[PDB]
RNA sequence: AGUACCGUGAGGGAAAGGUGAAAAGAACCCCGGGAGGGGAGUGAAAUAGAGCCUGAAACCGUGGGCUUACAAGCAGUCACGGCCCCGCAAGGGGUUGUGGCGUGCCUAUUGAAGCAUGAGCCGGCGACUCACGGUCGUGGGCGAGCUUAAGCCGUUGAGGC
RNA sequence: GUGAGGGCGCGAGCGAUAACGUCCGCGUCCGAGCGCGGGAACAACCGAGACCGCCAGCUAAGGCCCCCAAGUCUGGGCUAA
RNA sequence: GGCGGUAGGGGAGCGUUCCCGAUGCCGAUGAAGGCCGACCCGCGAGGGCGGCUGGAGGUAAGGGAAGUGCGAAUGCCGGCA
């Protein structure tokens, strides 16, 4: 409401574009010594176990 | 041959779980299944449970086995918008807009 | 006896809007965009309209002068002499000769050399 | 309908400079640069001659100039209005003051830049010996 | 604008508030509001010369008389209000019910007759009107009654 | 055979018999009519005079008809004034047969 | 519904209608905590499944065709070309690479693209009327005449006096 | 309907033989011809009054080396900034 | 042969709601409306035809009466950005 104002409307072809790098990045997972459940890097597991 | 699921009104912002959708746009039921497990998002709960039901469907009442089917594809709507009061400096009230989302999810057979 | 605006309008709307279908953005979605859109649009159609006639006439001229220019003198002189010889048959248009049949090109030119004198 | 050409090989061309008036050269250079000489002319497409400048010091140039031109190079940067004159330029890069004045006459346009590439210059003779020679004056 | 529920009072200040500028809801721009130049009760009826209106029925009765369908009638055997007595005088009279018709008479009994029957109109003699006559094929009317039309106009 | 002819206002090159399209004629649907206006051929007919001496390119009137509605309109702006006028030209479908200069 | 709500108070004052011929308004099973879906069953129809007939626009979305990271623009228009799509062909449609041309709409003004006004976008509401009298034109009746007013008789969308 | 007019050339007052200054007059364009060509762009300067079409043709102003259509035209002089 | 045009005046027409035409006619072999169209006719506003939706109304020719066409009013109500 005060000095900060937008000028005109974000034409909604800018908006998307602004977006572009917003999308998410799936998870990192791999195969475990246990099951063959995937668990995260450097990590243990429920249902799983772990060792030392 | 198809299986769909969708779960119409889902207090939750469509903008939100669209990033949900579009990881598991066309990926093997196992590989997505992963995905949601230990994804890191609130849209996560919802995109899986609307996801494995898609499935159950897929099974039960479209003879398709799970080991063979993925996402042939998904997508997520936008729905009616449950607006709100919000109190104001000066005495202002604002429109909060909770909106909400029908989650559209659907599987089918691989290949031969 | 009212008269509901019923559907007047709305046709009136989608009328206009489809004519405008494929512009940019609120440009072809908004009723109204579209026509201050449509509103230039059939201008410039009409001031191209001459605008193309304008535009083969030197086109032509283009071609024609580097072709006679390729036999060696101007395309003032090279019209000149068959203004001069009396021939109104190669109108700039279909000067294109010196693309189909070059010879027959080169004859007109020939005989525009022999026309100044 | 007016004829409607195709794609046409490139016809390369070797131009002399020595003792040459650094303007009449250009304007042929450029009016040649597009196949504005060849009677198939079509600005759409842009076909023009590829365009091999050689002796590029050896240009002539009348009155002053050489202690009068200037040429203007204007960085974003307050001050940066850098000036050179025309000798500075024969002193390092001389293949430049062929290449700016044949630059200034090639259409503004976006496949004029493109016409831009077609012309190459350099100060010897001697070009990247490649193939097509067609020496002219 | 005027007979509104709506109240006199003012919406916002008009000065410094932002908002457009108004006084009350009454006001037509305002969905709900009094109607503009709404169409109000009122006559549409007027006074036409005495003359045109017998000019007209003269020409009237005149025009499907000589076109060839002014049947002058008397004789009326429909002893009383018996739909099958009428529809059995007009066929032995030539009206098969291929023709409108006006019948004008006096008998209020004749009426009963083609009173409901729909392809003919029951009418008094002075209700002669120049609406009902060029609004049907066929004109028939008791001799009687044409009596009293010539009173109006003979 | 490249014989030019001017008709209509406008002129242009002729093919050994080929369809064409060009202004509309007062000839009869499927007629056929002579345009004495004829400029070069195929092996040099040099035009001595405007058009060519005794010489006649001829063909059939293959029938008439209007064609594309193009549209026309204008707009002035900081004025109330448009204009929306639609229009079509009409032609004959010349389809060109002797060539007989 | 003078309700909700707003105002100490007098007072102000909303929004909000529709499944389907019939409720036959969805038994049972499947996923799910539920909501919700999926299959089955109902119906002529379920994109008639429950603020459910029709269901437009702005607006958000998914798949496809065309297009784009050496580009400078009131966003279009004219031409050429390439891609894709309908037709036997000629032809036509969708898209835009390059070239040409090009200062939005309304208002207000001597004068605006204007760094003057108004407009986020869409859809719906919205502004020259009616009565009496006057005046000029006009169609028709009647003519040195023309015409009725209130009302009365009649009718029940008949006229006449 | 209009009763703010404006620019321009010319003839005058005021002004300072100032002002995209101002006040009358004669005419002109703009107004309302921001439609087109020229003038780099540009209401009024030069050309010229757009009923619609056309991938025809001469010309106007201006222009005819390259961006740019069309002469690096022809002949004779001047000017080295 | 005239046909740029604001304020203006004048002329012709299109569409919307209802009325007579109607005890009629069109209509579930599908009304009104919605969606699409490169076809058809008209200078045009519009009119027509074809496919799709839709589910019960609609209304010629020729006439009549108007709550009769919106892009703007920091206009109004709603919906969405
Ligand atoms: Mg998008
Ligand atoms: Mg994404
Ligand atoms: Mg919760
Ligand atoms: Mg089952
Ligand atoms: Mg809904
Ligand atoms: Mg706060
Ligand atoms: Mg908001
Ligand atoms: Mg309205
Ligand atoms: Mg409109
Ligand atoms: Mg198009
Ligand atoms: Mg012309
Ligand atoms: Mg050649
Ligand atoms: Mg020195
Ligand atoms: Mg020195
Ligand atoms: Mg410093
Ligand atoms: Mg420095
Ligand atoms: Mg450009
Ligand atoms: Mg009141
Ligand atoms: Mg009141
Ligand atoms: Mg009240
Ligand atoms: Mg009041
Ligand atoms: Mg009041
Ligand atoms: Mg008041
Ligand atoms: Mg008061
Ligand atoms: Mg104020
Ligand atoms: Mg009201
Ligand atoms: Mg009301
Ligand atoms: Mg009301
Ligand atoms: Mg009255
Ligand atoms: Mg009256
Ligand atoms: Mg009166
Ligand atoms: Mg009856
Ligand atoms: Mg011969
Ligand atoms: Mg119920
Ligand atoms: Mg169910
Ligand atoms: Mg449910
Ligand atoms: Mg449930
Ligand atoms: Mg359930
Ligand atoms: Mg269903
Ligand atoms: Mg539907
Ligand atoms: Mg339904
Ligand atoms: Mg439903
Ligand atoms: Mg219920
Ligand atoms: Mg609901
Ligand atoms: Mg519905
Ligand atoms: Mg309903
Ligand atoms: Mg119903
Ligand atoms: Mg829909
Ligand atoms: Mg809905
Ligand atoms: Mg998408
Ligand atoms: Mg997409
Ligand atoms: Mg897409
Ligand atoms: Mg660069
Ligand atoms: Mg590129
Ligand atoms: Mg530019
Ligand atoms: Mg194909
Ligand atoms: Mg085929
Ligand atoms: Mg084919
Ligand atoms: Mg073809
Ligand atoms: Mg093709
Ligand atoms: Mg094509
Ligand atoms: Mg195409
Ligand atoms: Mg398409
Ligand atoms: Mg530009
Ligand atoms: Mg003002
Ligand atoms: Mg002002
Ligand atoms: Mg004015
Ligand atoms: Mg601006
Ligand atoms: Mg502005
Ligand atoms: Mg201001
Ligand atoms: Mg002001
Ligand atoms: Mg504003
Ligand atoms: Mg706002
Ligand atoms: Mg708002
Ligand atoms: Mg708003
Ligand atoms: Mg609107
Ligand atoms: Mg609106
Ligand atoms: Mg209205
Ligand atoms: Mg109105
Ligand atoms: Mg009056
Ligand atoms: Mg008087
Ligand atoms: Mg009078
Ligand atoms: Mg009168
Ligand atoms: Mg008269
Ligand atoms: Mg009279
Ligand atoms: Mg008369
Ligand atoms: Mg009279
Ligand atoms: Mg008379
Ligand atoms: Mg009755
Ligand atoms: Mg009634
Ligand atoms: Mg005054
Ligand atoms: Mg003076
Ligand atoms: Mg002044
Ligand atoms: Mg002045
Ligand atoms: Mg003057
Ligand atoms: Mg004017
Ligand atoms: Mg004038
Ligand atoms: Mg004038
Ligand atoms: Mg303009
Ligand atoms: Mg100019
Ligand atoms: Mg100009
Ligand atoms: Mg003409
Ligand atoms: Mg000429
Ligand atoms: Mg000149
Ligand atoms: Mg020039
Ligand atoms: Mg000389
Ligand atoms: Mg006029
Ligand atoms: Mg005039
Ligand atoms: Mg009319
Ligand atoms: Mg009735
Ligand atoms: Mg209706
Ligand atoms: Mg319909
Ligand atoms: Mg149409
Ligand atoms: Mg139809
Ligand atoms: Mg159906
Ligand atoms: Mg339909
Ligand atoms: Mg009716
Ligand atoms: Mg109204
Ligand atoms: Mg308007
Ligand atoms: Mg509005
Ligand atoms: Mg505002
Ligand atoms: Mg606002
Ligand atoms: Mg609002």
């Amino acid at each position: 409401a005060k000095h900060p104002v937008p000028k005109k409307k974000t034409s909604k072809a800018r908006r998307d574009a602004r977006r572009s790098h917003h999308a998410l990045t799936p998870p990192i997972l791999v195969p475990c010594p246990e099951c063959k459940a995937m668990k995260p890097p450097h990590t243990v597991c429920p249902e799983c176990g772990y060792y030392a | 041959m198809e299986a769909k699921a969708i779960a119409r009104y889902v207090r939750i912002s469509p903008r939100k779980v669209r990033l949900v959708v579009d990881l598991i746009r066309g990926k093997s039921l196992e590989e997505a299944r992963n995905i949601l497990r230990y994804t890191n998002k609130r849209g996560a709960y919802f995109v899986a449970k609307v996801l494995e039901s898609a499935a159950a469907n897929a099974v039960n009442n479209h003879d398709m086995l799970e080991d063979r089917l993925y996402v042939k594809a998904a997508y997520v709507d936008e729905g009616p918008a449950l607006k709100r009061v919000l109190p104001r400096a000066r005495g202002r009230a604002d429109i909060i807009k909770k909106r909400t989302s029908h989650i559209t999810v659907i599987l089918g057979e691989k290949h031969g | 006896p009212r008269a509901k605006t019923g559907v007047v309008r709305r046709r009136k709307h989608k009328k206009i809007l489809k004519l405008a279908k494929g512009y940019w953005g609120l440009r072809s979605k908004s009723f109204r965009k579209a026509r201050e859109t449509l509103f230039a649009a059939g201008n410039y159609a009409y001031a191209h309209r001459k605008r193309r006639k304008r535009d083969f006439r030197r086109l032509w001229i283009v071609r024609i002068n580097a072709a006679c220019r390729q036999h060696g003198l101007n395309y003032s002189t090279f019209i000149h002499g068959l203004k001069k010889a009396g021939i109104e048959v190669d109108r700039k248009n279909l000067a294109d000769l010196a693309v189909r049949e070059p010879q027959v090109f080169a004859e007109l030119v020939e005989r525009a050399k022999a026309a100044q004198g | 309908k007016t004829y409607v050409p195709k794609q046409v090989e490139p016809r390369w061309v070797l131009i002399d400079a020595e003792g040459k008036t650094l303007g009449r050269l250009a304007t042929k250079i450029a009016t040649l640069l597009r196949g504005k000489h060849r009677p198939d002319w079509t600005p759409n497409v842009a076909m023009g001659d590829f365009v091999v400048v050689v002796n590029a010091d050896k240009i002539r140039v009348t009155g002053k100039k050489l202690e009068q031109k200037i040429y203007t190079r204007y960085s974003g940067y307050p001050g940066g209005l850098k000036k050179i004159p025309l000798e500075k330029m024969l002193a390092t890069h001389p293949e430049r003051v062929l290449e700016h004045a044949v630059k200034g006459m090639l259409p503004k346009g976006p496949l004029g830049r493109r016409l831009f590439k077609r012309l190459k210059v350099y100060a010897g003779p001697d070009h990247p010996h490649q193939a097509q020679r067609p020496e002219k004056l | 604008r005027g007979e509104v529920a709506y109240s006199g009072r003012k919406i916002w200040p008009q000065k410094h508030t932002g908002r457009a500028r108004h006084g009350d809801i009454g006001a037509p721009i305002f969905v709900g509001g009094g109607v503009v130049f709404g169409p109000k009760p009122r006559d549409y009826s007027y006074t036409l010369p005495k003359k045109v209106r017998k000019k007209g029925l003269a020409m009237a009765v005149a025009d499907r008389a000589r076109e060839g369908k002014l049947l002058l009638v008397e004789a009326f055997a429909g002893v009383n209000g018996k739909t099958k007595e009428f529809l059995a005088w007009a066929k032995e009279a030539g009206l098969d019910g291929s023709e409108s018709v006006l019948l004008v008479t006096g008998n209020e009994l004749v009426r009963r007759a083609a009173r409901n029957l729909p392809w003919v109109v029951t009418l008094a003699p002075e209700g002669l009107n120049v609406y009902d006559i060029v609004r049907t094929e066929r004109l028939v009317m008791d001799l009687d009654a044409w009596e009293v039309f010539q009173n109006r106009i003979g | 055979m490249f014989a030019i002819v001017k008709t209509g206002g406008k002129q242009y090159r002729v093919e050994p018999g080929l369809k064409l399209r060009v202004e509309k004629l007062d000839a009869e649907p499927g007629a056929t009519v002579e345009l004495p206006v004829l400029l070069l051929g195929g092996e040099k007919t040099v035009v001595g005079t405007p058009v060519v001496e005794g010489a006649s390119v001829v063909a059939e009137v293959l029938g008439h008809g209007r064609g594309k509605k193009i549209l026309v309109s204008k707009f002035k702006a900081k004025v109330q004034y448009r204009r929306k006028k639609g229009h079509r030209q009409p032609y004959t479908e010349l389809l060109i047969k002797e060539i007989r200069g």
